[PDB]
């Protein structure tokens, strides 16, 4: 990455436009249950956790890692840090807003 | 899914060597890559850094002594430790992070060193 890997014990982790992960099913079933989608149950809704487990940042935010390795995601606009992706908030929402449209 | 593996700990005299490694499935490429260690009575403490172009990074304890790499593919992680004193005596752990948006950290099972006398 850059000569510097970290500022103050914290790594900051940049994200290339050619890079590549492809998450496994496991996964996105993870992400599923943890943004409140029966996956067994509620299939109708497993889209929004395709789309949501790789949710791109906005410029502003990174994934960052503490001196103990454990993920978190840095806000350099204001200074503010999160353990969740800033969007997951938004995507439980959503998946309540879903279900209640399929009834 | 990527199930990493690590290797090379135990028992070792002060002064001595070992070479701990790690290794992922090979459809991994890895954005970031560390090692770090628990130590008795200390929550778990970074050792080094290495990314996927290969720039390191280290604690300040082990950097004289130490050397992280990493292979040609982005799966594997190595950590060549030299000169081996008491302190570092520590399960360690190797971490690596693939990223598409979402950060995707995974974590080897912990590998025991100790030094003795």
């Amino acid at each position: 990455a850059g000569r510097p890997l970290r500022i103050g014990d914290q790594l900051v982790l940049e994200e290339d436009y050619d890079e590549t992960y492809i998450p496994s099913e496991q996964e996105i079933l993870e992400f599923a249950r943890e943004i409140g989608i029966d996956p067994i149950k509620e299939p109708e809704l497993m889209w929004l956790a395709r789309e949501g487990i790789v949710a791109p940042l906005p410029g502003e935010w990174k994934p960052c890692q503490d001196i103990t390795g454990d993920i978190y995601y840095f806000n350099f606009a204001n200074g503010q840090s999160m353990w969740d992706h800033p969007c997951d908030e938004h995507y439980r929402s959503l998946v309540i807003q879903e279900r209640a449209k399929l009834s | 899914q990527v199930q990493l593996q690590e290797s090379g700990g135990g028992l070792v005299q002060a002064g001595g060597s070992l070479n701990l490694s790690c290794v992922a499935s090979g459809s991994s490429h890895f954005n970031s890559m560390g090692w770090y260690r628990q130590a008795p009575g200390k929550q778990r403490d970074l050792v080094a850094d290495i990314s996927n172009d290969g720039v390191t990074n280290y604690a300040d304890s082990v950097k004289d002594r130490f050397t992280i790499s990493t292979n040609n593919a982005k799966n594997a992680v190595y950590l060549q430790m030299n000169n081996l004193k008491p302190e570092d005596t520590a399960v360690y752990y190797c971490n690596a992070v693939a990223v598409a948006g979402r950060a995707f950290s995974y974590w080897g099972q912990g590998t025991q060193v100790t030094v003795s006398s």
